[PDB]
């Protein structure tokens, strides 16, 4: 299992790093953390650098350096803490769909249960509300359960029954008996392992891999400098130790992320199956124990914005669950591999 | 050993319940609690209760008390907080401020200062930590250089609550510095409005904000010196011991898990995946509420075990926190999108766990203590 | 709440303390770490001190002191690592049947549900498998369950379709079509705020705080002792603040254990009564897992060995955490239970 | 980054997976398995897998290996416990005495001891732990005093595994007393059947037993001190950083998952496990990966302290959680019928607790991991 570094992602990387440590951060407390949505200011720094043609393959004028760039690019808008212009579109893209919209009700599990669509008249209905990555006025691609069947929906904005929760953080979208049609449809929401949803839970992944990567290095900073009885907080073990135990789950969680992207790019060009989910589940639940550590480790400065901490803090509360519980998603990923074990 | 509360106890706690549940209580309430990044003013709010007397039941009735024993005052704060009061404002003034002064000052600076507070007519925040001084407060470097019969203060304190909306700060200096890092330490109860005071917010992600106190020759007078000069490093201990019970972490685990089983049963039914969560606890909410009263019943009789107390902060806060990260992500999205008021105050409680395990002591402060019953 | 200490009961704990430290424990590090059953070795300090009426009523001929007494003994019998022979005993007494047989089917949730029993025409027929909390081939007591209804019954040494197995330990009892009739039945196992299948939960709780505090104990002892960097283990961070840790879980089942053996006792006199011996018990059984794993980590390679007793803590943990249902199942069934509440209240 | 195998890894894979899985070796690991408390030889199971040439397929040929890189025995070691070969032999033998020959041994020392090592002919063990030395294994006080070009070793060692079944002891001893904590310490190859030598166990819960190795002016030859006189303080630290990959314990934790998804499977219909299933097999994947980075880096010359201290941390805690979920999934039943699964996980509890303090405690990997928060290289 050859794991030594490929030269072409260490400069998109690169380049990602530098040219986002440019991108002005929102500078509140309160209020959301970041400007979601395909129009944020990093989108600026990804067209510059072409990240539309990152995940097209060679095949189709593209760069060709499949999933595992679009994995790249969200580690790096993560621990930026700049917000993610790049999920919804390139969700989008993946289906041949025009950029530009939000895309809306990964939190539910099955895939798509807060949105039902109802097949009733000569027609079918959506009713639920929704959690939404961008904008919650504009155009929406819902997750949408259909008879058990998961879907994806594009909407348009002002649609009949159609309300935007917006004021509060990420934004709500709300359906009551919004109809649609078969060709509203852009396509379907299985489990395949190199499915639209596969790659969306994958790229989602990755970005709280690097929220998570990026709450640690303030902490690990602060704890240097910070001293307490005469001594650096990162030499009190009650400090050093939470600490590097959010670097192991941080470098098992690369680990499974990368493993999951590339994965997907080896079928483009066993437990195959579960890779996205197993990527997904243990980056949540990374990020939710990394950035609690984080916070105790730094005291009550992580509250407040001498440190930079509070927007990480934000994040993961509103990323950690956006595709789904992970005590749900192991659930799923549990019972996948249970019925591996009995044929 | 009796798990539950006598007919007297129970007597008195529903008529303070119908006292906190009057009309003019209730609009009080509302528009003193603090939600979505805003810190209401809730002096109006304290005034009312306290002309209900029901802010320091417990205390002397020369001071605005009424002489019931400290359980009596226990059965108010439940109440108080399971009727919606922000309780900071009380924990600040009454539970730390006020006890310090009847237990460190004279018969004088507590008739001089003591009724107002029991009256809600005024409040004190606690003035300890300094920008290099969290955990280790003995490097606090505030200095109260004497100034003929009183003294000025020069320092700055930093991370304290309900500041800018108070009158008097309970303030940690160095009467005579250099003597050691644990020696030459005084408690001054300054007024927040004399000379060269400066109170200003440092920005933070809870509702309720933290306050920066800046102290340039800041002049205060010998009488509001708390307690015997230089001996404040261990006063100042024996203060915090007593007020370390867990009761109003408790609470907050309360209110949160029951906003939580509010949000999942307004939407309809089984909830199969919340059972585990919500069973385990209710059932630690259960033992919180004893340690707890562990505490409660040992101050009663006068004895002050900081093993036990130090048990039941950390497992109160640290089982709080993980209601709020828990309970934050039950409310469902269209319960976030048309405010429901569990999600409101989840979205609340979130902003605040962080802090649980960190303010009165920190959770590995706890453990230290408690690593000396070995 | 008031809780200082009963003068009556600090003297009964007392009282077993002493005399259960004269009982020898089982001397190997391999194999069954106690011998447990009605008849053990601790039973005849159990017969000496009168804790087979410690339960009972004074009217009954018993002394009157609840099932608060029956805690005691079944921790002060955890702390001792000697085994149980109370608690099957207890069980049976709750419901007026003889003593001396071994309790099966526990583990299963829900109750019964590892023997099931089917309908014929004079009684029933039992199949299934059962962990046992004493001698296998004896006579024993089987948590059944009959469509959907829990049950208790007896069954009798050498019943037919019945195998003892005596080679693992906690031991086990298999029935394959073994038949009962009405008469064998010794009384139902609903989910009764003082009925026997409470009584029976509480004592198993109040057992694994006993385990999980002698465990602790002699942890917090040997870190006291043992020295490297020229420092007490005590004395360094990373020991020191996981046994800390184990100390706050200790007193909170403490809290829930006698807090639930109360309001049993309260209500056999005169909120949330229904779930108490379920939330004693699975704080309990998570206690002794999460205590004595720290402790097995303070103490080194040494608590693997007869160097410190911490090996039977840890083998009897092994059986007792979940004999009487998984935690998280039992929390799951404290958790409909106040969201049912809940669902009423709005 | 390449995740999974090259096609001639898998067929080298495929090829001792078969030759493990013949009659002759299925009947050896079923008579040497531990289980219930009992420890068997594994002697004859070891001169099998030695004639089979499996036991040091990376070391040089004229030392009894095949000269292969060093990933390749690594698929040996994972097909060798996929197969049901007891390996704490292989460990102490191949993988901490015979790789600190061949780091540090000259070639009359390699020569004389390396070969029978890699025929499964002779065994070692590891002799470091003192009863006053644990973590603080600079506080050993076990001497060896000169004696013409030879030495009289006297001291006490305590809690190895497989010792009363071993040949050979890798000693430390203080050359010079007196010379400060971690200075003066010297490093032997000890025969265990040498005057002075007497060799006991340390019943423990495991199968597999501790020992106490008690040194009574025991003589050791001049050419059995290997690597640099009194230089034995660093070589102990690179020889076991050089050995830290996590890649057994990934091996417990998978075969007790697997041992947990078999009594499960065997059974009528399981929704309290799901999240349990799915979490752990996750938990593996990410472990194989942290396991095998190690072992890449180590194919290249790097050596990497915290990445090798966060496999070994991340794979050992992992196993312990493993095992302590697993021994509660077997049902009476299957407990009292000895299903195989069965054995396995009540073997697999009574092991779990060593995991985390064999070979660096939990402890000491998250020290070794706070080094990586002082280099300016963090990111
Ligand atoms: C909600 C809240 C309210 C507060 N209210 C007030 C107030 O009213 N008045 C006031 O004066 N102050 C107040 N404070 C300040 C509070 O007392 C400090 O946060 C606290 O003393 C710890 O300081 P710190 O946050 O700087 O942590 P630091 O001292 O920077 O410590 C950082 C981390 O290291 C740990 N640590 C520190 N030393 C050790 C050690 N020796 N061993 C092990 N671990 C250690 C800490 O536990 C913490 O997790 C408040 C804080 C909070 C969060
Ligand atoms: C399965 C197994 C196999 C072994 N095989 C061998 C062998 O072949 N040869 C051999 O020589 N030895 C062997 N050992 C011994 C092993 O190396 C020791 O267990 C270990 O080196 C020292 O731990 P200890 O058990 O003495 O615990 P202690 O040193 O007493 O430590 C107690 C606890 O405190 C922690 N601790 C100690 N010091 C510190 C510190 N400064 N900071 C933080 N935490 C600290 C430890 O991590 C541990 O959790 C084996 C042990 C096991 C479990």
């Amino acid at each position: 299992m050859d794991l030594t570094p490929d030269p072409l992602l260490v400069q998109l990387r690169g380049a990602l790093r530098t040219a986002l440590a440019g991108v002005p951060v929102r500078s509140g407390v309160h209020g959301p953390p970041v400007a979601d949505g395909p129009s944020g200011p990093a989108r600026e720094v990804l067209d510059r650098l072409g990240a539309a043609d990152f995940e097209r393959p060679a095949s189709a004028g593209g760069l060709g350096l499949g999933l595992t760039a679009g994995v790249v690019v969200a580690e790096e808008l993560g621990r930026a803490a700049c917000g993610n212009p790049y999920r919804a579109d390139a969700l989008a893209a993946s289906l041949g769909h025009p950029g530009g919209a939000a895309s809306a009700g990964w939190e539910a599990l099955p895939v798509g249960a807060g949105v039902t669509a109802t097949a009733r008249a000569g027609g079918w209905d959506l009713t639920g509300a929704a959690t939404a990555d961008g904008p919650a006025d504009g155009p929406l691609l819902v997750a949408a359960r259909a008879g058990g069947e998961p879907l994806l929906v594009a909407v348009e904005p002002g649609a009949p029954g159609l309300t935007a929760g917006t004021g509060c953080w990420p934004q709500v979208v709300r359906f009551e008996a919004t109809p649609v049609t078969p060709a509203d449809v852009v396509g379907a929401l299985d489990d395949s392992p190199t499915g639209p949803l596969a790659r969306a839970r994958l790229r989602q992944a990755a970005y709280l891999l690097g929220v998570a990567d990026g709450a640690h290095r303030i902490a690990v900073r602060h704890a240097g400098v910070r001293r307490q009885f005469d001594t650096r907080l990162r030499d009190l073990p009650a400090v050093a130790f939470p600490l590097a135990r959010a670097m192991v789950a941080l470098r098992a969680t690369r680990a499974v992320v990368y493993r999951g992207a590339s994965l997907v790019d080896s079928q483009d060009a066993a437990g195959t199956g579960t890779a996205p989910l197993v990527a997904l589940a243990t980056a949540a639940e990374t990020a939710r124990d990394v950035v609690r550590s984080c916070m105790q480790a730094c005291g009550v400065r992580a509250m407040t914005d001498e440190l930079g901490l509070h927007r990480y803090f934000r994040l993961v509360a509103a990323e950690a669950g956006r595709y789904g519980e992970p005590a749900a998603l192991w659930r799923l990923a549990g019972a996948a591999r249970l019925d591996r074990a009995r044929r | 050993m009796r798990y539950g509360f006598t007919e007297e106890q129970q007597r008195f706690r529903a008529d303070v319940r119908q006292a906190l549940r009057s009309a003019e209580v209730r609009a009080a309430v509302a528009d003193a609690t603090p939600a979505d990044g805003v810190e209401p003013d809730m002096r109006t709010l304290y005034r009312l209760l306290g002309k209900l007397g029901l802010l320091a039941v417990h205390w002397p009735a020369e001071f605005g008390g009424a002489d019931r024993p400290l359980t009596d005052a226990a059965i108010v704060a439940e109440e108080l907080v399971r009727a919606g009061v922000p309780d900071t404002l009380h924990v600040n003034t009454i539970q730390i401020v006020g006890q310090f002064l009847l237990m460190a000052g004279s018969a004088e600076q507590k008739r001089r200062h003591l009724p107002a507070l029991a009256q809600g007519e005024r409040f004190a925040s606690v003035l300890y930590t300094e920008p290099d001084a969290g955990s280790d407060l003995g490097a606090l470097r505030t200095v109260a250089e004497p100034d003929g019969d009183g003294y000025r203060l020069t320092g700055t304190k930093v991370f304290s609550l309900k500041t800018r909306f108070v009158d008097l700060g309970l303030c940690a200096a160095r009467t005579t510095p250099g003597a050691g890092k644990y020696q030459g330490i005084s408690l001054f109860l300054v007024d927040l409005t004399a000379p060269g005071v400066t109170v200003s917010v440092i920005p933070g992600v809870s509702d309720e904000q933290f306050h920066r106190v800046d102290l340039d020759a800041v002049p205060v007078s010998g009488d509001d010196l708390i307690g015997a000069r230089d001996q404040g490093w261990p006063l100042l201990n024996e203060a915090l011991a007593i007020e370390r019970t867990g009761l109003d972490y408790f609470l907050k685990a309360e209110r949160w898990l029951e906003a939580a089983l509010e949000a999942l049963a307004d939407r309809d039914p089984t909830h199969d995946a919340h059972l585990e969560h919500i069973g385990r606890f209710d059932g630690a909410l259960a033992a919180d509420h004893v340690l707890a009263w562990e505490v409660l019943t040992g101050l009663a009789s006068g004895r002050v075990d900081p093993v036990t107390a130090a048990v039941a902060k950390y497992h109160s806060s640290e089982l709080a926190r993980d209601v709020a990260e828990w309970a934050a992500g039950v409310p469902d999205p269209g319960q976030r999108a048309d405010r429901a008021p569990a999600a409101v105050v989840l979205d609340s409680a979130y902003r605040e766990a962080p802090g649980l395990t960190l303010s009165a002591g920190t959770s590995e402060v706890m453990l230290q203590i408690m690593a000396t019953a070995f």
